[PDB]
RNA sequence: GUGGAACAGUGGUAAUUCCUACGAUUAAGAAACCUGUUUACAGAAGGAUCCCCACCUAUGGGCGGGUUAUCAGAUAUUAUCAGGUGGGAAAUU
RNA sequence: CCCGCUACGGCGUGAGCGUCAAGGUCUGUUGAGUGCAAUCGUAGGACGUCAUUAGUGGCGAACCCGAUACCGAUUACUGCUGCUGUUCCAGC
């Protein structure tokens, strides 16, 4: 791998480094997608690695649904996000989750997105290089149905 | 030149898009002379240039516009007595058969004359006319009969008076006409079969009836031509004791399990024929076979007619206590497959009463799915005549539009057995078949039925209980071929048949198309992808034989590809020996056996084998070849029908440890089925020789598989490819075709399991057919 | 054995010759700096005559008879600068050949020809002329969204 | 598995069996 | 132990089964361009708004990486929504010698979280 | 995906300095070569025989591709190799080898001798040959000083930029390139654009064309552009990095 | 009556001789053209071993929280590619 | 036709079903499938025939190109095969 790109950018990553790309993606993509100064929401972000315990993280996401404070009327959203090969477990702490909340006569808004990072690695020739492309998932989970985040690209669910 | 703003410039190439687009549109539009040549590939009709029948509805008044807008014989005093006695004899025929009475078996046999049979239709309507008793008085209108053979053989059906003798020499199927205008047969066996339809449909089956997932139609195969028996223990009327016995003395202890007992699932496997004189077995392989059980005791067994005819002669060998029951004109089956051909099925059929067994299939037919299914769905019921509805109509419930596998879950634990089982003791006795044609009524009796629900009163024909021939109706899942068959008795397979593809997502199947299907699926096929039995080895290597050895002796000299003369075959070019490996038609599986005993006892004489240089001293390669040469030579002038020279190992390895005198060819050699996908470019072809990777220059076909490349970028194969032995060879493939579901090439081939114990990868290479080069793929193991 | 004739798309490219200002590194920004506009004087007799004066002169004469057959511009607009000629199988290279040398028309000067797409029918070359705009808009569409 | 079939649409259908057969 | 699998259920009408492409693991990425082209070609014959791209398991990343090929470079609006898929698998559950797929299969179901993906014309 | 090989940089001399416009030019006919499709840019380099050599390391190569051609190697989505071509005429105030190669990347010459023919073949490891298309022939192409070099591995180039030119060097250059297919075998022919203008570029179409109307077949002209370009160019490659 | 040479009539039969390689694209269907690589899954769905801290018991161990390394058949490659192409009359109102 | 609001016929969703109509479409197209009508070019090897001055050179033809598929009949040409008839030449 040569470099890492992100939005024609150039910048400074290692896709075999988990650390360095989430808080990458905690710091510079969400702020990028959605501004939570504006309005009244309480944002728990959270990433996901393939080496997580699937019940501890699902517990984790117990606790950051109602973490916030429910006498001043804030909407409280779970921005959980993660990055190529991982995201698959991510799938599994995300529908797991809503295994544990439906059963309660319960309803979970979400909202998906998916963007890309674009790496540059040597091909089978030296003058041949390949352009590769690696897929971000990002969710947002919430208990309310309208929030006042600019979330107008992404995907209603 | 001169520099233009953004806008303006995506504006001009999209309104030159749309230019372009409305300038194709007018050609197209201008092109077409007629509405006649709107009609797509499938629905064309050559008469609809002379009639207008042939047109749909909304297209025939421009069909009619344009059409005008465009523009009893002498016969002798003998011949006209001739025509007239076919005339009387089909008129005094429709009257006998349709008044009260059945057929009598001098007008059946027609072969003493046809005076006769006047007389005798003459006094028949007679004896009916003066007397209640002394007739074989039917039970309906149509001419339906029941023809089931109890204890002995069926014979030949007596059908219809007109043609009579064109069934002379062999039966037909009851859609027989139906596929002969829409389809080409072949008259092999004792019935005639289809082979294809008569509109291409190589890709169109792969597609709608094949594996992929884009299946949107269905597939009907005539599959009457399966044989079934029909077995049932006489000696004891509580559990089956005997019936055990003979399942595993028929079949090997595979197919004779307690699971299939219980859970009563058809399944379909391998039999092989034993015989049994005095204190000595012999085993020879046989071929397929399909069993089904109710409940413990009663087994209906249906496999090829020619298997059928010795597995029935088997079966009249030891007949002393149980009750054998050959159905041949009484019960046949029909082979639904694709994506909707559930949907066309219950859409064929309707309910006469309320009962699980329809609400588990209209379940079932509603998932469009066939795999997510269990291993087991075998439903059966009790239907109306489908000549009441005769239109094409769904019937679908609300359901709420939800599925799941929790529904999946009922149905592998609440099963009907009482009423399907009951279905079944239908089907299988000859009483009840009788009894369901009680209230066969004639087509102009259907539209008067439905006329008088016009004048009275929707499309549809209501249902007594008195008066309407309830029919027993059977729908099971076939495993391994992954398609459902429906079976039912021969005269009502037809008002089932007709109503099929009139479904206008339904087409028809013929025998090649099955060979596809079963081709697509990795599944085999008896005529040619069963070598290794003694019916298919005998079948196929002389009928291909002799036709491909016809059809090389027919071309003139210079303009075919020349079998005698090619250079660069193998490394080390054997004297005496110009040509390719053993006979260069359909396989020849003698010369593999010969050449693997041979490199077998070069294995056995010392622990390396050598180049080169009354049976002389075998210590290389050509003097087993002269050898082989030598045993062409004298088995063309006699014909070989001794003994098979390739079982399987599949049954082999497990138990009897594929464990194998002056002897040259006697123990022969056994073999496991393997599927290979091509890995580099190319396809294989029919009758393609298999070879092995030798123990040098391994890792350059490792490469090849990691990859190799000239530098512009794309894949390189133009290179010096290493040439292994002779003795290389591990195998055949009989069918090649490039397998369009995979994107490559599939050949199903046959592998000695000693040769797949020899290397430790699955790498396999194929060289095609007067084609020198070697080409590299990969093999799966077929459990079949 | 029927009519067998090939049909050749051609466009016409104006490079930026302007050696005093300065220029712009990007993908559809040079697209459409090349892909700019077609001059005034631009129509179908033109465009033929000027193609024949360049075969005369560059081919010669039996050449030229062997070209001037069945050699016409069956499409082209000047919105857009795409044209279509039709011509033999066998003079195929001959008529691209003849395209590669066109230097110049005599009112504007400055001008390249890209021979894009030949095949035997008008039909599908409609259909990847279609495809290959759309392509262009799908460049032009990122480039100014982004 | 190929399309030329010499025995089939020749020998073994009932349209050309009138024909000459291919094993003869 | 010895387990065996199937594949899902696909509950699909006339139209729905013309606009979706299901993405295996072995499906290469270009041919699955090639396929959503083709069905973006054929979906105004088709006449519906979307085609639908389902993977479930090891293809989903790059079932996804189709849905960040259509999105940037042909400007097409996608959407992405999280599906649960059951998968009855035949296991064998112990109770002389027999052959190994010739046992007692039981159904035992399993879920797999998915990705269906929408791109719009 | 296409290997362009003869691109000429605007020197001739290290004496003179490169004006601003050459540079803006350089970048309009690159810009040219990428907007008809293309994949290697290999630009070229003029340098005679009798003139001093340089006794340097890092200023051999006064190309720069790194900090000028650097960002648009970012933005545009292609590559730059070096390369120089050599014009021999005699053997004096030369035989060095050792140091071009290892800075340089392609290593060419230009023999308009006969005897500089002759010391091409025998003593010059080089990667192409090219001769004058623009001037005449030198004295008469043969079967045996070309079939022992292109069988050693050196490659015959031809330029189809300098047909653009002139009405006058049109007929030479046809004379010129007929003589190379009649004696090059068909086999070891590979061809660049040498064009100073972004006027003077063509496509793949018409190229071929041009070729195929010449004498090469549509066999060698497409498998050579493909295969034998990039082989010489990991040829260089490999004398570069091992 | 026989053998050789030539011609004529009828019946049957076959037609690119066969194989191999190559023929521009992140603008991912441009050698002239078509089809194919969609019944989505690595028994990674509460996955496995392991790090630190606190708890209870002791001959083994388990639970709770946090960052989080390794592993998923040839330790590899996600972005390539394959096959085929007018016939005995397709002609004849 | 079922669900929610409203209640005189009404309204909003199911990517649900049945009927009817529409020159809106039919690459829904075929182990070739075009429709201002694609069915290619070159190199190497294997085989056959004919002519050679040193050993190679030329040739693999002709009829015709469909337009949904199939079968039978007729017509145009090359080569092979069996029969028949004719002419010429001898073995005794």
């Amino acid at each position: 791998i040569n470099g890492v790109y992100y939005n024609e950018i150039s910048r400074d990553l290692d896709i075999s480094s988990s650390t360095q790309c989430l808080r990458f993606l905690k710091e510079t993509v969400i702020p990028s997608l959605a501004n939570n100064g504006n309005n009244s929401t309480s944002i728990q972000y959270h990433g996901i690695s393939k080496n997580d315990n699937i019940k501890k993280s699902v517990n984790k996401l117990d606790k950051q649904i109602n973490m916030a404070d429910r006498s001043l009327g804030l909407q409280q959203v779970v921005c959980i996000f993660s990055y190529g090969p991982h995201i698959q477990k991510m799938l599994s702490i995300l529908e797991i989750f809503k295994k544990g909340y439906i059963k309660n006569n319960k309803k979970i808004y979400q909202w998906n997105k998916l963007t890309s990072f674009d790496i540059k690695r040597e091909g089978r020739n030296e003058l041949q290089e390949e352009r590769l492309k690696v897929p971000i998932l990002v969710t947002l989970v919430s208990d309310s149905e309208i929030i006042d985040l600019n979330l107008h690209s992404f995907t209603k669910q | 030149g001169s520099k233009l703003n953004v806008d303006q410039f995506i504006s001009s190439r999209q309104f030159e898009v749309k230019q372009l687009q409305l300038a194709m549109h007018n050609s197209k539009a201008a092109s077409s002379t007629r509405i006649f040549q709107a009609l797509p590939r499938k629905l064309r009709r050559r008469t609809a240039s002379h009639n207008v029948r042939r047109i749909p509805k909304r297209m025939r008044n421009r069909a009619l516009r344009e059409m005008r807008k465009s523009d009893a014989h002498g016969l002798n005093a003998k011949q006209l007595y001739k025509a007239r006695m076919s005339i009387k004899l089909l008129r005094l025929a429709s009257k006998s058969t349709s008044m009260k009475l059945s057929m009598p078996p001098e007008v059946t046999s027609s072969n003493c004359h046809v005076r006769q049979k006047i007389k005798t239709l003459k006094r028949m309507i007679k004896e009916s006319s003066t007397a209640n008793p002394n007739i074989k008085l039917l039970n309906n209108r149509m001419g339906s009969y029941d023809c089931t053979g109890v204890n002995e053989l069926a014979p030949i059906p007596k059908g219809r008076v007109k043609y009579t003798k064109r069934q002379k020499h062999f039966a037909w199927l009851p859609t027989h006409i139906w596929n002969a205008k829409r389809s080409h047969m072949m008259k092999r066996w004792g019935y005639q079969m289809v082979w294809a339809p008569t509109q291409k449909c190589f890709k169109l089956t792969h597609r709608l009836g094949g594996d992929t997932c884009s299946s949107d139609g269905a597939l009907c195969m005539d599959s009457s031509y399966i044989g079934t028996i029909i077995v049932k223990d006489k000696s004891n009327d509580s559990e089956g004791d005997f019936l055990k016995s003979i399942i595993g003395k028929l079949t090997a202890e595979r197919a004779n399990l307690r699971k299939y007992r219980e859970g009563q699932v058809l399944f379909q496997g391998l039999i092989y024929s034993f015989n049994e004189e005095n204190g000595e077995d012999s085993t020879k392989p046989l071929g397929p076979c399909d069993v089904f059980w109710v409940q413990k005791d009663t087994a209906i067994i249906r496999l090829h007619p020619s298997i059928y005819t010795q597995v029935f002669n088997i079966l009249l060998q030891h007949k002393e206590k149980l009750t054998v029951q050959d159905c041949r004109y009484s019960l046949a089956s029909v082979t639904l497959k694709g994506a909707k051909a559930l949907e066309s099925l219950a859409s064929c059929l309707r309910s006469t009463e309320y009962s699980k067994s329809f609400e588990q299939f209209k379940m079932v037919s509603m998932i469009t799915d066939h795999n997510a299914l269990p291993q087991r769905c075998t439903f059966a019921f009790e239907a109306i005549d489908p000549r009441h509805l005769a239109a094409p109509k769904k019937l679908n419930d609300s359901q709420r539009k939800t599925v799941n596998s929790d529904d999946i879950l009922s149905l592998h634990e609440n099963y009907p057995q009482d009423e399907i089982n009951a279905v079944f003791n239908e089907l299988c006795d000859p009483e009840s078949r009788t009894q369901s044609y009680n209230n066969q009524n004639t087509l102009k009796e259907i539209s008067a039925r439905r006329y008088k629900l016009l004048t009275a009163t929707k499309t549809t024909v209501p249902f007594k209980e008195s008066d309407d021939p309830s029919i027993p109706l059977v729908i099971i899942r076939r495993l391994k071929t992954r398609d459902w068959i429906v079976v039912l008795p021969w005269f009502w397979l037809l008002p089932l048949w007709h109503l099929l593809n009139r479904i206008p997502r339904m087409y028809h199947i013929g025998l090649r198309q099955f060979q596809q299907i079963q081709y697509e699926n990795k599944q085999l096929y008896f005529p040619d992808d069963y070598p290794f039995t003694q019916l298919g080895y005998i079948e196929n290597s002389f009928y291909k034989k002799e036709a491909s050895k016809t059809k090389w002796d027919r071309k003139p000299m210079g303009k075919r590809i020349n079998f005698e003369k090619i250079k660069d075959i193998h490394n080390t070019k054997l004297p005496a020996y110009s040509g390719e490996i053993g006979d260069f038609f359909s396989s020849d599986w003698r010369f593999l056996q010969i050449l693997r005993n041979g490199i077998d006892y070069l294995q056995r004489n010392d622990k390396t084998l050598e180049l080169m240089d009354g049976v002389r001293d075998i210590n290389c390669v050509n003097d087993v070849l002269e050898f082989c040469k030598d045993y062409e030579a004298k088995t063309k002038a006699m014909s070989l029908s001794i003994e098979e020279n390739i079982p399987v190992a599949l049954c082999k390895n497990r138990k009897c440890q594929f464990r194998t005198s002056f002897s040259l060819t006697f123990f022969p050699r056994c073999i496991i089925a393997v599927s290979c996908t091509l890995l580099e470019r190319g396809h294989p072809k029919d009758n393609a020789r298999i070879y092995q990777v030798p123990e040098k220059d391994l890792e350059h076909w490792l490469q090849l598989a990691k990859g190799v490349y000239r530098p512009n970028g794309r894949k390189d194969h133009d290179l010096k490819i290493p040439l292994p032995e002779v003795h290389d060879l591990i195998g055949f493939i009989t069918s090649g075709t490039y397998h369009l579901n995979c994107g490559n090439g599939m050949g199903i081939g046959f592998i000695d399991h000693h040769a797949a114990i020899r290397q430790p990868t699955r790498y396999v290479l194929i060289r095609n057919v007067g084609t020198n080069t070697y080409r590299l793929g990969e093999w799966s193991k077929i459990s079949v | 054995v029927r009519l067998k004739s090939r049909y050749i798309l051609f466009e016409i490219i104006f490079p930026p010759t302007d050696t005093n200002v300065e220029e712009s590194v990007s993908k559809a920004d040079i697209l459409l700096s090349h892909h700019r506009a077609s001059p005034a004087d631009v129509s179908i007799k033109s465009i033929l005559q000027e193609i024949r004066r360049s075969l005369s002169l560059n081919l010669g004469d039996y050449g030229s008879a062997k070209c001037n057959s069945l050699l016409q511009l069956k499409y082209f607009s000047n919105k857009t600068s795409t044209g279509i000629i039709r011509c033999h199988r066998e003079d195929c290279d001959l008529v691209i050949m003849a395209l590669m040398l066109m230097s110049k028309i005599g009112d504007v000067d400055g001008l390249i020809v890209n021979p894009v797409k030949v095949s035997g029918t008008i039909k599908k070359i409609e259909q990847f002329a279609m495809r290959r705009n759309s392509k262009i808009l799908n460049i032009i569409k990122c480039s100014q969204s982004s | 598995m190929d399309r030329t079939q010499t025995f089939i649409k020749d020998c073994l259908f009932t349209k050309c069996l009138e024909d000459p057969e291919k094993p003869f | 132990k010895r387990v065996t699998k199937h594949p899902s259920l696909k509950t699909l009408t006339h139209k729905q089964i013309h606009t979706t492409i299901f993405v295996k693991s072995t499906t290469p990425y270009v041919s699955a361009l090639k396929r959503i082209n083709k069905f973006l070609d054929s979906v105004h014959k088709q006449g519906s708004s979307y085609v639908a791209v389902l993977g479930m398991g090891k293809a989903v990343e790059k079932t996804l990486a189709l849905g960040c090929h259509f999105q940037d470079q042909k400007n097409k609006k996608i959407e992405v929504y999280t599906k649960t898929i059951e998968v009855l698998d035949e296991v064998i559950t112990e109770g002389s010698d027999v052959e190994d797929d010739d046992k007692e299969t039981q159904l035992k179901k399993r879920a797999v979280s998915g990705v269906e993906l929408r791109i719009y014309v | 995906m296409l290997v362009d090989l003869n691109v000429p940089w605007p020197q001739n001399s290290y004496a003179d300095k490169v004006t601003s416009q050459a540079v803006n030019n350089l970048i309009k006919t690159l810009s040219t070569l990428h907007m008809l499709g293309y994949t290697h840019i290999a630009i070229n380099f003029t340098v005679n025989h009798s003139e001093k050599f340089p006794n340097d390391v890092k200023l051999l190569n006064p190309i720069d591709i790194k900090r000028r051609f650097g960002e648009l190697m970012d933005r545009t989505g292609l590559k730059l190799y070096s390369r120089i071509t050599l014009i021999i005429d005699d053997p004096s105030k030369g035989q060095s080898l050792s140091k071009i190669s290892q800075a340089f990347d392609i290593v060419a010459a230009l023999p308009i001798s006969e005897k500089g023919l002759t010391l091409s073949t025998t003593n010059l490891d080089i990667d192409l040959l090219t001769f004058q298309y623009g001037s005449r022939l030198p004295t008469f192409l043969k079967h045996k000083s070309i079939c022992s070099c292109v069988n050693r591995g050196v490659k015959l180039e031809i330029v189809y930029g300098y047909a653009l030119r002139d009405v006058q060097a049109r007929r030479q250059f046809v004379s010129n390139v007929r003589s190379v297919i009649r004696s090059s075998r068909s086999r070891g022919i590979v061809i660049g654009s040498g064009a100073m203008s972004p006027l003077e570029c063509r496509n793949i179409l018409g190229v071929t064309s041009l070729i195929k109307n010449l004498g090469l077949p549509s066999d060698r002209c497409s498998k050579a552009m493909g295969d034998l370009a990039s082989l010489v160019l990991l040829n260089g490659r490999l004398r570069n990095k091992s």
